RNA sequence: GAGGAGACAAGUCGUAACAUGGUAAGUGUACUGGAAAGUGCACUUGGACGAACC
RNA sequence: CCCCACUAUGCUUAGCCCUAAACCUCAACAGUUAAUCAACAAAACUGCUCGCCAGAACACUACGAGCCACAGCUUAAAACUCAAA
RNA sequence: AUAGGUUUGGUCCUAGCCUUUCUAUUAGCUCUUAGUAAGAUUACACAUGCAAGCAUCCCCGUUCCAGUGAGUUCACCCUCUAAAUCACCAGAUCAAAAGGGACAAGCAUCAAGCACGCAGCAAUGCAGCUCAAAACGCUUAGCCUAGCCACACCCCCACGGGAAACAGCAGUGAUUAACCUUUAGCAAUAAACGAAAGUUUAACUAAGCUAUACUAACCCAGGGUUGGUCAAUUUCGUGCCAGCCACCGCGGUACAC
């Protein structure tokens, strides 16, 4: 019997309420989508897909998502895309269209989403957006400025220079978009992030779609569930409710949901339980007839017949993206020929006992990113011969990576 | 355990199960749990009317006398109980209590009958 | 197995929890045990193998059930 | 590191034991030997001496 | 294994060593032959006492301890293994 | 135990092992309702919120309740006698410190401990005391459950130091096979306070979650097993392979997979 719990259709015109608009701050590497998403919000490489509620002077609300620039994380970029109803893009003039930008703007395509064009540093010399734009129309992007219906801004978020006229496009295409959705009901939205607070528990960073979120009620994920325990903002201040379009952390979370799963509200906890087992029992069938395939491969062999250079890495990260990001950058080595890499085990939060305990065993190295290791796990790594290494910056960890693959040998594989 | 201070109080142990209070009349040492270690077991008392309409009280007189001379404190509720039995005299806050519902009811009774 | 006994029973090699490494037999027709995957592991000698005094416990953690 | 035990388990050299096991077996001890084991001294029957005379 | 030669040794003295199938494999003391008694062996028991035993093997073992003992003796386990011995 | 299966070519004896019974934890598969009972694996680390006030100022309480089982012959009996209650005293109740007795498990491959005694007013003198009827020593364990003992982050203690304390309730990370709500009210009983109306209380009460259990219901049953011990197999497929078994065992063209 089909127990899953799925998406309510989609809402009424009469249910149709206005909601704030979800924008996406995509670009490459450093072309100041940071400086810009402080400047609007009146307060070095990012590393996680960050949700802000911000409030305009005109007195409307809007959530921003900015992601990180770097080529690793395109499962970031992806999922903000996808959550996200509008892709401020940011652009700079002097640096140009680049293979992130590029990547950008075909993730925009596929959500089917508005994009604009902000041409950020447009202070310094060289910055050309009529170049900017000319570049884009190879990539579809028509600027209005080209017989289009893109709209170029440029700005200097630096300096804070048109930033105004940033924030007006930006409503005026919302306004245009006409954003609306059901308030009441059992609640739907996405999860941006998720991570383990020694504190709080298991704890979801998701951003609101439908319904309205209050304590108490009951979520279920992938093949998670929870019981809203704490609903809190960006600093912490709890909130009562979460409307659409909303960015709230979420506690109470039984296991950790991975990033960008959907959230539903279900009427209990036995209901959301049943509906765990029953997602679970799915993956069980779609694994076991992956299992049923090799096995008879194997039996039909035996049939017949009847008739070393080993990098073993633990990951731990901060957050699942974190792990995610670098798990994608494990499974782009192929130069398994030379050396082989083996993960012997991924997971979010500081390294612990049972980490230190698979590296001994496999004689393999902990990556922690964005992780500590108190001195207890300081003192077994010593006393166990395991090497722990801290990184708290993807690329200086993927460096590392590459000099131990080399210590094992340079490594021929180029992360790229 | 050794206790500093306190002194031995004739008062109600809550025993029974949920949504069925039963008391047991126990002299205590006044500083141990209320349900836990207890001197002497002086009765008990059955809030709940049985199938007569009654809530049986069973006061083992003799002890309580015993223990009230030997120098035991009695709990509101249990003076109150005696005062019913008529061992004490009425409680002062049974009498003000009954006047203040006789109050009540009078203005009850006053509404009804302007309305 | 020991004589009289003959076959080619599935075993592996488990480091338990409690930092000892030991030999579990695998029951079921056909597995997928591969090397890092974590498993439950119950006691209950196997009579046929010497010294295999472990079973892992199918369908908890990484030890899917028994293909049909 | 190496030893010891056990198990698994087909081989190599012998046939030490179980029949008087082809030198009866064994206990203690000593020397000797691929290897079981051999021999020396005392001890045991958990061997026999065939049970009238011949 | 059979034959020959010869040594330690068997002997005496003074010390050590303290082991045997050191077994009559049947503990000491007192008592009974009555209602027998797995088998075999050297018939069955009663009372009292001390010592000893508690599946096999690991094990006349390892460790610890003691000893004139230095390839030793006494005491003596455990882990793995088996459904038997 | 009312016993059963198992040594063997077979019998008898001894003997271990296992089965049958009842609980509890965990796991697999599955699960409708209601009532009640019980509910971290860890003396490892803790975000957050609350858990002690009362009261005409002083006093009193926060030393209680609540918690955990690290440690562990401080619990029980007697003698004496503190503190506290009996509005003051009275002796009565309650019960410390002290003194006497009793008081877990295994290891003797822990057999010697090394001052462990006595007398004297004192000076000092005697050289004694415990122990194979288990001294001394190592390891393990909370216990004798109306409850009791012990601990309160560690250094036995806690001036001092290490350091910044949930073994209070809810909750969390780590860890384990083990995993309850970041509920409501002091209406009831208990405690603190007050002369009192009363106030406070994560004690407690009433709820929340969990087949862990008991009860009751259900007009929607799953789990396990079917060679023997042990209730119960039809036809196929495989063919000493796949596989199964608690013990004996089965699988070489199968009532055991
Ligand atoms: N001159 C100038 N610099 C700017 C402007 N806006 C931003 N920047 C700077 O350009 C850089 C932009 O990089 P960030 O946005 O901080 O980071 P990023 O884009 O995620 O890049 P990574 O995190 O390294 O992937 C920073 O040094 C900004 O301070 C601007 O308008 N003018
Ligand atoms: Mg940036
Ligand atoms: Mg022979
Ligand atoms: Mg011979
Ligand atoms: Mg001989
Ligand atoms: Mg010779
Ligand atoms: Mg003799
Ligand atoms: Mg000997
Ligand atoms: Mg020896
Ligand atoms: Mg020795
Ligand atoms: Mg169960
Ligand atoms: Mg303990
Ligand atoms: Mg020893
Ligand atoms: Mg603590
Ligand atoms: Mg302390
Ligand atoms: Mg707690
Ligand atoms: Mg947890
Ligand atoms: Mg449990
Ligand atoms: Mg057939």
């Amino acid at each position: 019997k089909n127990k899953d719990a799925v998406r309510r259709p989609q809402a009424d015109p009469a249910l149709l309420t206005p909601r704030s608009p979800v924008v996406t701050i995509m670009g490459h590497v450093d072309h100041g989508k940071t400086t810009l998403l402080d400047k609007f919000r009146k307060t070095g490489i990012t590393q996680h897909i960050g949700a802000f509620l911000v409030s305009l002077p005109s007195g409307e609300k809007i959530t921003f998502l900015d992601t990180p620039g770097h080529a690793a994380f395109s499962a970031m970029r992806a999922r903000g895309a996808q959550v996200t109803d509008i892709v401020v893009l940011v652009v700079a003039a002097d640096d140009g269209v680049m293979k992130q930008t590029v990547e950008s703007i075909q993730h925009a395509k596929d959500a089917q989403v508005p994009i604009i064009l902000a041409v950020n540093k447009c202070d310094k010399a060289e910055a050309d957006p009529e170049k900017v734009k000319k570049e884009l129309l190879a990539y579809d992007v028509v600027c209005e400025d080209y017989g289009g219906d893109v709209q170029a801004v440029p700005v200097s978020a630096l300096t804070g220079d048109n930033l105004m006229a940033l924030a007006e496009a930006t409503v005026a295409l919302a306004e245009m978009l006409e954003l609306k959705a059901d308030p009441n009901g059992p609640v739907e939205g996405t999860v941006i992030e998720s991570f383990t607070d020694k504190g709080r528990g298991l704890v979801t960073t998701a951003i609101i779609q439908r319904g309205t979120l209050r304590k108490g009620s009951v979520l279920v994920a992938g093949k998670c569930w929870a019981k809203v325990r704490l609903m809190f903002d960006e600093n912490g201040k709890t909130i009562d409710e979460a409307y659409p379009s909303m960015p709230v952390g979420i506690t109470g979370w039984r296991d950790l949901p991975s990033a960008g799963e959907e959230i539903l509200e279900v009427e209990s906890e036995p209901r959301a339980r049943e509906v765990v087992d029953w997602r679970k029992y799915e993956q069980e069938q779609e694994k076991g007839q992956e299992d049923l395939k090799i096995i008879e491969e194997k039996r039909k062999e035996h049939k017949e017949a009847h008739q070393s250079n080993v990098l073993s890495v633990i990951i731990k990260g901060d957050v699942d993206g974190s792990v995610e990001a670098i798990l994608n950058i494990i499974d782009t080595y192929d130069a398994s020929h030379e050396c082989e890499l083996e993960l012997v085990h991924f997971g979010v939060g500081d390294v612990s006992a049972n980490d230190v305990n698979l590296a001994e065993t496999f004689d393999g190295v902990i990556y922690g990113f964005n992780v500590n290791a108190g001195n207890v796990i300081q003192q077994s790594a010593a006393k166990k011969g395991v090497k722990i290494k801290l990184h708290k910056i993807i690329y200086r960890l993927v460096e590392d990576l590459q000099e131990e693959l080399s210590s094992r040998l340079k490594t021929s594989w180029d992360p790229g | 355990k050794a206790y500093r201070g306190g002194h031995l109080t004739i008062r109600l142990a809550l025993g029974g199960c949920t949504n069925r209070p039963f008391y047991r009349i126990v002299a205590a040492h006044n500083k141990c749990p209320r349900d836990g270690r207890f001197v002497e077991q002086l009765g008990s008392y059955d809030p709940l009317p049985n199938s007569h309409g009654e809530k049986l009280v069973a006061l083992n007189l003799d002890r309580i006398r015993h223990w009230i001379g030997c120098g035991a404190h009695l709990s509101k509720p249990m003076e109150k109980l005696l005062g019913l039995a008529g061992f004490f005299p009425l409680h002062p806050m049974m009498i003000t209590n009954a006047e203040r519902l006789r109050r009540k009811r009078a203005r009850e009774v006053l509404l009804a009958s302007q309305k | 197995p020991k004589k009289p006994n003959s076959a080619n029973r599935k075993c592996c090699r488990v480091r338990l929890s409690t930092g000892r490494e030991a030999v579990c037999f695998i029951p079921g027709e056909g597995h997928t045990l591969q090397e890092h995957q974590i498993v439950l592991v119950e006691g209950g000698r196997t009579q046929d193998l010497p010294g295999v005094k472990l079973t892992v416990v199918r369908g908890k953690y990484d030890c899917g059930h028994v293909q049909k």
